[PDB]
């Protein structure tokens, strides 16, 4: 493991295909928004 | 006092108009500072 | 009361008292070191020892592992019921030679 | 074995405890209680206000070393935190000053506050009772009477120094009554927060909250609490002689002392040593006298803020922990 | 790595892998990146990590094994002369793993005048916590100054 | 230029390892190397052939008496103010440049030279900061000058570098407590704990005196001296000690925070010289999401300030192949960095 | 069992590339040179 | 001094060596699908394990 | 700048002390180690401050705005 | 060699979270003492 500081988690970001079991997560990851550090800041939809 | 800001050798209180001019009033000493604000401000000591 | 102290996990657990672990969340060695001192000359209880998962995170992880008989969880009742005691003794005999000073 | 910790030159020895049935074949010395109490003592040395030295025997180290920790952290303290500048135009830094303030101790007994609420927010936070305001104002002027050209910065100027005897008290509703005969001063009244010389003024009214030790130092009510273990010298052989006129001089001065040349030197005292084991550099003395420490018995000195008598911070030290173990008990356990 | 998020600011490594890095501590950077396409990912933890990358490429040597403090404070369990008690112990065998693990306690190495358990083995315990865990080992060696 | 700590030389945590040092909350906290910090931003008003002056004015100030938040901070003279903490993105010092500085001045005007492009310089910055200082000034050739400095007094937060002066080099590790680490007999906690290790290895036994020399100066209350080829003679260092209880040589006992029985080996500690360095971390910390792209390349711009992303070196970059990911790189060197879509011409490749 | 099953799990895994690897390897770090 | 040398070193030690890789033959290869090499090093075996 | 509130390992107050050191070395002439010592500060720690820490404050107050 | 990777890293794992917690329980240091020379080797420093 590499323990990471969480002030540079908040902006380094890995990106994530929403698919079926991930939603009940990121549904919920969203509304904390990227104040928060257990939660999302950039979306992207399907429709590009 | 309340005004504005202040030399630096005459430590003089010191009122400006607006583009009036860079020199202090009284002192031809021309560099000036601004004077300490007199709005709250909050620390927490620890 | 609130649910969040204690936490038997789940995982170290086996069956039947014996071991256990349990975290002790808002805690440090102020406790443990002394808790495990009352618990380790209860006549049954083997193994007891705690420590800290890591310090940036608050967290007392606390180990119980006993022979038959008596149960994990029981012991730390007990053990702790007792360390109660011990500073009401404190109490006693301190605060009655200060008054008599 | 035996409660007497080994002391050698290179090293100690004999430090765990020891003392829990288990370890032995014959397993005694097992817990219960009265076993304890009748066994159990205590003692004092002396009482001052602001600090305390006294004895605590035959209890094991453990529990001991939580009342320092627990001490020096847990019982609560009150300190001022937050800072409110009107203006500053001090030489000092109009950040540090406030972190000055901050520590500075002060005499008030806790139990007459509550704990600050973190959640709703401002006006509903710091609520009568719930803190202590300090204020402070000074300004400083050119002395009229001025007796010579750069004698002592003192009476050329009025107040150039700001004591910690400065910071006023306002009460409020309810306030003033309650500490009417207890009024809050900054314990130990001299201090020095600030220098300024004429022409400078510090106008700050601090909140001042009820904090506890292990967040910051300065919610520490103890300056310093511990305890040194008590140290034992034991000889062997008379040991008498000239030498042992010299034996006396490896020490500090108290500790042993002559009777008799042919008296050698009896131990006059412990406790006045350091522990600080010459006898064993200078060889010659080796074989006949050996140094220990014995774990039962705790010399305990407190120090004090002057936040309140130390009897009480060490009295309260405890009921912090049995108040804490017994929540525990209560609290049952998930799954 | 797997990533674990914490406080403050610096990246901390567990001292063990500081040697592949030649990891000096004292004031020297890193560089942290995060792959990007799932498939990077399986690519990185699963063959580049480190558990499987535990040796070197050329000598088939451990390159991560303990280093200073860990060495000494190991060798000061190890010393013969050192021996422990079921409380020491107890604690000991517990804080190598910081809860969580269910021990068996074999039996002390001496009897009578107390009971005591030498170094060998509150640190071979180490080695086989469980009776469950599935190590045997087996082996001789040289430690220097022999 | 220093701190002068009270410092153990032992193992603890386990924390420690290389060079790394470990500090003492409660310590920190009361006053041990608390840092400032202060910067300077100019910003030149220069007046344009257009004969239009390039103007602070500012404070928009909507909705019922207060400025947005995003200003805030300034006061009514548009510039800056003296003392009051600004956050992040605020303006420190408003500035608009006029719109037509560079167009061609003619004898031809009546109502507006007044269109201006506000572009104030943001402040931007990991953490708070504080104006001291303003100065409103006229240069030599006069033409208007502004200068303001920013402050912050850095708490000595986990990652610094510190010197021992006499060659050690580290970063504190875990931030203890209080109650932890070890006390002794008069109840000092030593403040600063180091790892013993580096002695050995650097072979540095000045420091080793040091620690003595200094033990022994407090107690007599002289500062004790020390120098090349001279100094004070170590021998009697020992009898100044020996009498007022502190060992002959600098070792003493301690008594382990955690457990609170004698530490099993003796302990060797006194003042020692320890001095704060540049290289705070809070400078030094860097990331990037996707940030800004140089024209030329359109692959990240280089370093801190800029904006962030990071090098791989064909000296680097091989060790990916000894591994053998193919899928690593093509990620790294491919999709994260220029990702980009040509239209090719199968016939007459183009 | 063991002996030969050390054997034939040590073996070159086919794809590995061993030129690179060989090249790391060698990076590091009367008269005659 | 040296250093700064020792990586050119490496470096250029690559170039000619950085791709060769061991075939499903066992018989290690180049980029363009020469042999260097029958069995590698007379034995087939990785240094690593 | 001034004197600290507090040493930096006890906690013990040495904001007072450095007046009263100072006053108490210049009037009545006396050695230091003597000095501290019935100024009341056993614990070297606590006793380093008082006797390190140059004060600065004055050599900064030459340069106030007024002159 | 034996067990394969997860287990080993795992014992490393106790390792660490032994060595680290139990030396500063106990203690180590080393003193000007351990580097004086006493007697002995100044005899023989000199003559040699
Ligand atoms: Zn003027
Ligand atoms: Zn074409
Ligand atoms: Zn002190």
């Amino acid at each position: 493991e590499v323990a990471v500081p969480d002030r540079v988690a908040k902006v380094l970001t890995y990106p994530e295909k929403v698919t079926r079991y991930n939603r009940h997560k990121l549904q919920e990851l969203i509304v904390n928004g990227p104040n928060v550090h257990p939660g999302a800041n950039y979306l992207l939809k399907r429709n590009e | 006092a309340t005004l504005k800001y202040i030399c630096a050798e005459c430590s003089s209180k010191l009122s400006l108009s607006r583009t009036d001019a860079v020199r202090c009033k009284d002192c031809g000493h021309r560099i000036l500072l601004k004077a300490r604000t007199k709005r709250l401000v909050q620390f927490e000591a620890r | 009361p609130d649910r969040e102290k204690i936490k038997l996990l789940t995982q170290a657990t086996s069956e039947d008292g014996t071991s256990a672990s349990f975290q002790i969340v808002e805690e440090d060695h102020t406790l443990g070191n002394a808790l495990r001192y009352v618990i380790m000359k209860n006549p049954d209880v083997e193994f007891c020892g705690y420590s800290i998962p890591h310090p940036s995170e608050n967290l007392l992880n606390i180990r119980i592992q006993t022979y038959g008989e008596t149960t994990a969880v029981d012991a730390l009742q007990k053990g702790l019921k007792d360390l109660m005691d011990l500073c009401d003794v404190v109490e006693s005999k301190f605060t009655e030679k200060i008054k008599s000073m | 074995m035996s409660n007497i910790v080994g002391i050698e030159y290179n090293r100690v020895t004999n430090t765990t405890s020891t003392d829990f049935p288990g370890f032995s074949k014959d397993a005694e010395n097992e817990w219960n209680v009265e076993k304890f109490k009748k066994d159990f003592e205590v003692n004092i040395s002396s009482l001052d206000a602001r600090e305390a030295n006294f004895d605590l025997i035959n209890i094991d180290t453990s529990i001991a070393n939580a009342f320092r920790r627990i001490m020096i952290s847990e019982v609560p303290s009150v300190a001022a935190e937050y800072v409110y500048f009107f203006n500053n135009t001090s030489v000092i830094q109009d950040e540090v000053l406030a972190h000055r303030i901050g520590l500075v101790p002060l005499k008030v007994d806790p139990d007459m506050l509550t704990w600050v609420d973190s959640n709703l927010p401002d006006d509903e936070k710091f609520t009568d009772e719930n803190t202590i305001v300090l204020s402070l104002n000074v300004k400083c002027t050119r002395n009229p009477d001025a007796p010579k050209g750069s004698t002592d910065p003192k009476e050329l100027y009025n107040n150039a120094h700001v004591y910690a005897r400065d910071l006023k008290f306002e009460p409020q509703g309810r306030q003033s009554t309650t500490f009417a005969d207890c009024p809050v001063v900054p314990a130990d009244p001299d201090i020095l927060l600030a220098k300024l010389r004429p022409g400078q003024e510090i106008s700050l009214k601090a909140h001042c909250i009820l904090g506890i030790g292990g967040d910051h130092a300065k919610f520490s009510p103890v300056s310093t609490a511990s305890y040194r273990l008590l140290p034992q010298i034991n000889i062997l052989q008379p040991i008498k002689g000239e030498s042992a006129r010299r034996f006396q001089k490896c020490f500090p001065p108290g500790v042993i002392g002559i009777d008799e040349g042919s008296d050698e030197a009896y131990v006059k005292d412990a406790r006045k040593d350091t522990v600080s084991r010459e006898v064993l550099r200078y060889e010659e003395f080796a074989d006949k006298v050996k140094l220990g420490r014995v774990r039962n018995h705790f010399i305990f000195n407190v120090e004090s803020a002057g936040a309140m008598t130390p009897e009480e911070i060490f009295f309260k030290s405890v009921r912090i922990l049995k108040n804490k173990a017994e929540y525990l008990k209560n609290c049952p356990i998930t799954q | 790595h797997y990533a674990k998020i914490r406080p403050w600011r610096t990246f901390r490594l567990n001292e063990c892998v500081c040697t592949p890095y030649n990891a000096d501590f004292d004031g020297d950077e890193m560089n942290l990146h995060v792959p990007q396409t799932e498939e990077a990912r399986a690519e990185a933890i699963n063959l580049m990590g480190v558990k499987n990358n535990l040796l070197t490429p050329k000598s088939g040597e451990p390159i991560i094994a303990a280093t200073q403090d860990f060495i000494t404070g190991s060798y000061l369990i190890s010393h013969k002369d050192s021996f422990y008690d079921r409380a020491t112990l107890t604690q000991l065998l517990s804080m190598m793993s910081d809860g969580i693990e269910h021990f068996d306690i074999p039996p002390p190495a001496i009897m009578k005048p107390y009971y005591l358990w030498t170094g060998k083995q509150v640190f071979s315990l180490l080695i086989k916590p469980n009776h469950n865990s599935p190590v045997v080992i087996n082996l001789d060696a040289k430690n220097k100054v022999f | 230029a220093g701190q002068n700590a009270t410092v153990a030389v032992m193992s603890y945590s386990g924390y420690d390892i290389e060079d790394a040092l470990v500090l003492n909350k409660s310590s920190i906290d009361r006053g041990f190397g608390r840092c400032e910090t202060r910067r300077k931003t100019t910003t030149v008003l220069k007046r344009y052939a257009n004969h239009t002056q390039d103007i602070i004015g500012g404070m928009r100030v909507d909705e019922n008496g207060d400025p947005i938040w995003q200003h805030q901070s300034l006061g009514p003279d548009g510039l800056g103010e003296v003392g009051m903490k600004v956050q992040s993105g605020q303006i420190y010092i408003n500035k608009s440049v006029p719109t037509n500085s560079a167009d061609a001045p003619n004898p031809n005007n009546v109502n507006v030279q007044t269109q201006y492009r506000e572009a104030p310089v943001i402040y931007r910055g990991p953490e708070p900061s504080h104006i001291d200082q303003v100065m409103m000034s006229v240069s030599d050739n006069d033409q208007a000058l502004i200068k303001v400095l920013l402050r912050q007094n850095r708490r000595p937060e986990l990652g610094d570098k510190f010197s021992s002066r006499h060659g050690q080099k580290g970063v504190c590790g875990i931030i203890v407590k209080q109650e932890d680490m070890p006390f002794n007999d008069q109840g000092i906690v030593p403040d600063i704990i180091m790892n013993p290790h580096g002695f050995p290895s650097r072979m540095t036994v000045g420091k080793m005196i040091e620690l003595i020399s200094g033990k022994a100066g407090v107690l007599n209350g002289t500062l004790e001296y020390g120098t090349c080829f001279g100094g004070s003679k170590l021998e009697d260092m020992s009898k100044i000690l020996v009498d007022q209880g502190f060992n002959y040589s600098g070792k003493d006992m301690l008594y382990s925070g955690i457990t609170g029985e004698c530490l099993q080996a003796y302990i060797f500690f006194g003042p020692i010289y320890y001095q704060k360095l540049k290289h705070m971390v809070l400078d030094k910390m860097h990331a990037r999401a996707r940030g800004p792209r140089a024209v030329l390349t359109r692959q990240p711009t280089e370093g801190r300030s800029r904006d962030g992303g990071l090098r791989l070196g064909e000296m680097e970059r091989d060790c990916v192949i000894a591994y053998g990911a193919s899928q690593l790189l093509l990620e790294r060197l491919m999709i994260s960095s220029d990702a980009f879509e040509v239209d090719v011409c199968d016939k007459c490749g183009l | 069992e063991i002996a030969l099953f050390k054997y034939r799990k040590a073996r070159l895994e086919p794809g590995t590339a061993i030129g690179a690897i060989g090249a790391q390897s060698i990076g590091e770090p009367m008269n005659v040179t | 001094v040296k250093t700064a040398e020792t990586g050119y070193m490496s470096r250029r030690l690559m170039k000619s060596l950085e791709d060769l890789s061991c075939q499903y033959d066992n018989t290690v290869r180049t980029s363009a699908n020469g042999i260097v090499q029958f069995t590698y090093g007379g034995d087939g075996l990785d240094p690593l394990e | 700048m001034i004197v600290p509130v507090r040493c930096f390992s006890c906690g013990k107050v040495v904001g007072d002390k450095w007046e009263s050191y100072l006053n108490l070395l210049q009037e009545d002439e006396l050695d230091e180690g003597t000095a501290l010592s019935r100024l009341g500060l056993k614990r070297y720690c606590c006793r380093r401050m008082i006797l390190t820490h140059v004060d600065l404050i004055e050599k900064f107050l030459r340069y106030n705005p007024l002159e | 060699r034996d067990y394969g990777p997860q287990e080993a890293a795992n014992a490393m794992n106790r390792m660490a979270k032994l060595c680290a917690r139990f030396l500063g329980n106990r203690g180590f240091s080393i003193g000007i003492n351990d580097v004086t020379p006493a007697d002995d080797l100044k005899q023989k420093k000199e003559e040699l």
